[PDB]
């Protein structure tokens, strides 16, 4: 399998995340945000292209294996590689 | 073997899919998922007495000969047991031969049903 | 999209009871249905591919069923391992969308 590490596991912050691949999955990384007891919801789908209804202050980017998010929106994140067989999620940053 | 999105799509591009007869990669790929969900063994063994093999779901009466399959035409000269491998040659080569042209995808119901005229690159984004 | 209704919300059983939730597709999805489980504190985790392909490691206890609109997992023999929330996931159509999520508890 391919494990993504997130960091950090958590943040406080009032109103930056990293995710890394430990194999190269070139850009076929999403980004998903959950609220809790919510289903996660899909934020940016490879690497970069953000959903409809998504605000430009989400924004994405990287490529291979090294991977950023960057920003109401306290909630877990979590990045998920669907390129490859079993499709994956980081361990998330609350 | 089971393939992700992007292994599949770049096995096929190797193998010459990407544009083959006007019909780019992403219809390629949309047509394996939903045919054998990136399942190189997937066989499914229809009521008309046919059986589909492997990850392009070929043919039993006319593609390959399985040797259980009444009418047998197996067109593609491949033992249908030999569709099955973890190596996409075999499926990829039964499908040039399969689509002759620019209504040969029509091969597939479910890529007639389900990918044709959709946003089928959605399927190598990112790859 | 494609909609997925999920249910039940939560359920609690005994350790050994047979325990099924289902999912629903707005339209015809084939096979193109996952399961993820997400334990407490964790991501979530495919335990299921393709309405029925079990993954690696994940007990025979586990399984599922469905091909177009309605699917079901089935956990023959809870377990107090299985306290976790259980996600369908259609993955055929852009975009990948998640069912509401079911808990489920252990007495």
């Amino acid at each position: 399998d391919i494990q993504m590490t997130q960091s950090p596991s958590s943040l406080s912050a009032s109103v930056t995340i990293t995710c890394r691949a430990s194999q190269d999955i070139a850009a076929a990384l999403n980004w998903y945000q959950q609220k809790p007891g919510k289903a996660p919801k899909l934020l940016i789908y490879a690497s970069s292209y953000l959903q409809s209804g998504v605000p430009s202050r989400f924004s994405g980017s990287g490529s291979g294996t090294d991977f950023t998010l960057t920003i109401e929106d306290f909630a877990t994140y979590y990045c998920q590689q669907d390129g490859y067989y079993p499709a994956t999620f980081g361990q998330g940053t609350k | 073997k089971v393939f992700g999105r992007c292994e599949l799509a770049a096995a096929m591009k190797r193998h010459g899919l990407d544009n083959y007869r006007g019909y780019s990669l992403g219809n390629w790929v949309c047509a394996a998922k939903f045919e054998s969900n990136f399942n190189t063994q997937a066989t499914n063994r229809n009521t008309d007495g046919s059986t589909d093999y492997g990850i392009l779901q070929i043919n039993s009466r006319w593609w390959c000969n399985d040797g259980r399959t009444p009418g047998s035409r197996n067109l593609c000269n491949i033992p249908c047991s030999a569709l099955l491998s973890s190596d996409i040659t075999a499926s990829v080569n039964c499908a040039k031969k399969i689509v002759s042209d620019g209504n040969g995808m029509n091969a597939w119901v479910a890529w007639r049903n389900r990918c044709k005229g959709t946003d089928v690159q959605a399927w190598i984004r990112g790859c």
